[PDB]
């Protein structure tokens, strides 16, 4: 067993996200740092075993095998980081081993939208970040047109009706 | 490139006639790439026992031949080295002290 | 690169699965992983050289992994519950611990029940009159009975501009064998949506030596 | 106080022809071995598993055939992307273990050609003051490998004083035995006095010439040499005058005689 910290993070295009992880047995204070994109083989990351810091380019990582306690900073948060983010913990004095995941936290860098104003046609679009049988719709969608160089959130009269709407909303 | 040192002594006091074991110690060479014989009379004694090879502190290779022997008043035992930093094969005779 | 082939795979209750690995060259421990509903990430077996080494609890009494010389690495499902139905990942390591594992990109399992119940998706790719006279934007959304669940819809590629949902939605969820329905939207300019001059679902359903 | 030490010699001829052997040694006695020629590591002594579980050391068995494969292969691919700087045939002697304390230092020193060029050290390997100045790109390239640093980190730092520590309880019955040596006196015309001692163990002797209370500081101490059935061999000379071998006598101490000290007199 592996105690990983959060659940979920939400961090902001160029903002920071700071996970944590724990081991429970003095002989596992050598850590992993896997990450998996939706449907796809995990990567890893980065190892640390060794009581100090560790910068790997956009990434920092600080453990203390003392208190068997480590951290993930991902700094400079690209779109590009969202991912589920697992830890595991090797054993001491193996050389033959399973990489043994914890319960993996699921980051969600989002971008800041500037100049919004949201409608729905059902579809939802273009609105704030931070708002959260015979009907069905699914979770936001951040749809980033590089050619013009614009990022959308994407989702009949009160059929979205359901959560909190803003009050600058066209129909 | 090392020449090496040989050294041949008894495991016990040598008593003609009595059954000892003969020792021929090789030390301070290199490469590793060496071939010892114990000779008795002049031809080569069969059951020549070596050691396994090891390297010293200071990377000289090292190693033990040993074999069987009862030692007599007449009898000529010897150790010869052949390595690759000598033009000659070396040759040394066991004291009858040692 | 360790690769894996194939990919998508729908097996009936009974019958013996084989799940083909790749490694790569030079390496001399494999692993197999096991990720269901695409949630936790599972060990089951580590192998080295000849032989197999620690097998966890995970690893079902009904398997079997073999690596002889000049064939592949696989886990042979045998057989072969509805419970096996999930992703399964091969991995290479080279050093037995503390170093890098490679992950394959996973072969999709899915055992079922009766699978005359497998049937393709149609695709249904209009522009919202109000969307660009409004903000000269037009999104064109594609959006409807899949099983289960191997679509992949894309658009014809323009991997620019265009967003797909994290998961298919099970149509009718209170069912055990549910179809399910999966949304995509293509964001267009005023000049790309008035312009007079494909939505396309890589699907996979039954094989072609089956009755 | 004892020093583990495994020690490897691998030589290069050519292209096709190598060979790597290896010995373990705790203190001054021999442990493992490791022919070209064998699949395993064989144990020398009843005891060479330490307290290692089968299950630990079949583990650590293979990452060491994992690694004698790829030190050769590298090694020689080392060689073929060097030149005209190196050339056949090729030397490599590498030395690793840790020293035992009441508390340890590990350690990993390689040597090219009888000359000793490469250490690791801490996390890194570095080249050692003197080393070829063309080592440093591949020792560079080296580091930027992190799995082959972190297996030799966690050999230095976790298994062998663990493993060590192991072999101290393991062997206590052999590593403590003792060895009475047996004595004997001869002469040679230089006239040289030599007093041999032979069979003892541990290492530890104190051998001189004596005239009664006075020992002579003319007591040349030869090296010690080791016997087949691991005990030593060691011989005391003394450059005699004419007369003045008459009343000269050999004394031996040793762990093995407990106040029993050997005196032979000439
Ligand atoms: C003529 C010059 C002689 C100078 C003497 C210096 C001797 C060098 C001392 C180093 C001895 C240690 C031998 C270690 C060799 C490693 O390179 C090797 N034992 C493990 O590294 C692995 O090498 C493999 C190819 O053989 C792969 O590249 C591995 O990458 S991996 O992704 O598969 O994991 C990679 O880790
Ligand atoms: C093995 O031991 C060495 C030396 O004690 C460790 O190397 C040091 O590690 C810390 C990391 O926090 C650094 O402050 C030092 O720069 C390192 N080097 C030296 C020379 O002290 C190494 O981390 C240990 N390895 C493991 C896996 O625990
Ligand atoms: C090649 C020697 C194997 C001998 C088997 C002894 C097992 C104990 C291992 C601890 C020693 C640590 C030094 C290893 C460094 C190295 O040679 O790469
Ligand atoms: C050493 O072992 C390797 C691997 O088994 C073999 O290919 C090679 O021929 C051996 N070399 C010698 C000199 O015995």
């Amino acid at each position: 067993k592996v105690q990983q910290s959060p659940e979920s993070l939400s961090v902001p295009e160029g903002g920071m996200a700071s996970l944590n992880c724990t081991s429970s047995d003095r002989n596992f204070q050598y850590f992993w740092w896997y990450r998996q994109h939706s449907g796809e083989g995990p990567k890893a990351l980065m190892s640390i075993f060794s009581d100090g810091d560790k910068k790997e380019g956009r990434f920092t990582a600080h453990l203390n095998k003392a208190s068997l306690h480590v951290s993930l900073h991902i700094r400079d948060s690209q779109p590009s980081d969202s991912a589920l983010y697992f830890c595991a913990a090797s054993e001491q004095n193996n050389y033959a081993q399973g990489l043994t995941f914890g319960l993996g936290t699921r980051v969600s860098v989002f971008p800041y939208i500037q100049n919004p104003d949201p409608a729905v046609y059902c579809l939802f679009t273009d609105f704030d970040s931070q708002t959260n049988s015979d009907v069905y719709i699914t979770d936001k969608c951040v749809l980033d047109m590089r050619s013009m160089d614009f990022k959308s959130n994407s989702a009949c009269a009160n059929a979205f009706n359901n959560s909190i709407i803003p009050e600058d909303t066209f129909f | 490139q090392k020449t090496p040192q040989i050294q041949v002594y008894s495991r016990h006091p040598p008593e003609n006639g009595k059954p000892n074991i003969l020792n021929c110690y090789v030390t301070q060479f290199h490469p590793p790439h060496i071939e010892i014989q114990m000779l008795k009379n002049g031809k080569k004694i069969p059951k020549v026992e070596m050691s396994d090879m090891s390297f010293s502190k200071d990377w000289s290779f090292y190693i033990l031949a040993h074999t069987e022997f009862t030692p007599t008043e007449t009898d000529t035992y010897a150790c010869r080295v052949k390595h690759a930093s000598m033009a000659e094969p070396k040759t040394v005779y066991w004291d009858r002290d040692m | 690169k360790v690769l894996q082939i194939p990919s998508h795979q729908i097996i009936d209750m009974g019958q013996m699965v084989t799940l083909n690995c790749d490694p790569v060259s030079n390496h001399l421990y494999f692993y197999w992983y096991k990720q269901i509903l695409g949630q936790q990430m599972e060990f089951l077996v580590n192998f080295y050289n000849g032989k197999v080494m620690e097998k966890s609890k995970l690893f079902k009494d009904q398997f079997s992994v073999e690596r002889p010389d000049g064939s592949y690495f696989t886990l042979k499902i045998q057989p072969t519950a509805l419970e096996d139905s999930a992703v399964y990942f091969c991995a290479s390591s080279f050093w037995g611990a503390y170093a890098e594992q490679f992950f394959g990109p996973g072969t999709r399992l899915t055992v079922l029940e009766d699978l005359r119940n497998v049937t393709p998706p149609k695709v249904s790719l209009e522009p919202s009159k109000a969307e660009i006279s409004h903000t000269q934007k037009a999104t064109l959304v594609c959006l409807t009975g899949f099983y289960p669940d191997h679509v992949e819809l894309s658009w014809w590629e323009v991997h620019s501009g265009v967003c797909t949902d994290p998961q298919p939605l099970k149509e009718q969820p209170a069912l055990n064998d549910s179809r399910y329905s999966l949304s995509s939207r293509l964001r267009v300019s005023a000049t790309f949506w008035q312009n007079p001059r494909r939505c396309q679902v890589q699907f996979y359903g039954l094989s072609e030596n089956d009755e | 106080n004892y020093t583990f030490r495994c020690l490897q010699m691998s030589s290069f001829a050519n292209r096709s022809w190598s060979r790597t052997d290896s010995v373990v040694w705790l203190g001054d006695l021999q442990t493992h071995r490791w022919s070209n020629d064998s699949a395993t590591i064989s144990f020398t002594k009843p005891w060479s598993q330490g307290k290692l579980s089968n299950q630990q050391w079949e583990k650590l068995q293979h990452m060491f055939q994992v690694y004698r494969v790829s030190f050769t292969r590298d090694i020689q691919e080392l060689v073929k992307m060097m030149s005209p700087k190196e050339d056949y045939p090729i030397e490599i002697q590498l030395s690793a273990g840790c020293e035992m304390y009441p508390a340890s230092e590990s350690f990993l020193h390689v040597a090219f050609q009888g000359k000793y060029v490469v250490r690791f050290w801490g996390t890194s390997w570095q080249t050692v003051p003197g080393a070829p100045s063309w080592l440093d790109l591949p020792i560079k390239v080296l580091n930027a490998d992190q799995g082959t640093s972190a297996t030799v980190q966690m050999l230095l730092n976790d298994t062998c004083p663990l493993f060590v520590r192991g072999l101290l309880e393991a062997g206590k019955s052999d590593l403590e035995k003792q060895e009475k040596p047996v004595a004997w006196l001869s002469s040679v015309p230089s006239r040289q006095l030599v007093c041999h001692v032979s069979g003892f163990y541990p290492k530890p002797v104190w051998v001189m010439w004596m005239r009664g209370d006075q020992e002579q500081q003319g007591t040349h101490r030869g090296d010690f040499l080791p016997n087949a059935d691991e005990t030593w061999y060691l011989q005391a000379t003394l450059d005699v005058e004419a007369g003045e071998e008459a009343g000269l006598a050999c004394r031996v101490k040793h762990s093995s005689l407990g106040g029993q000290d050997i005196i032979l007199y000439w």
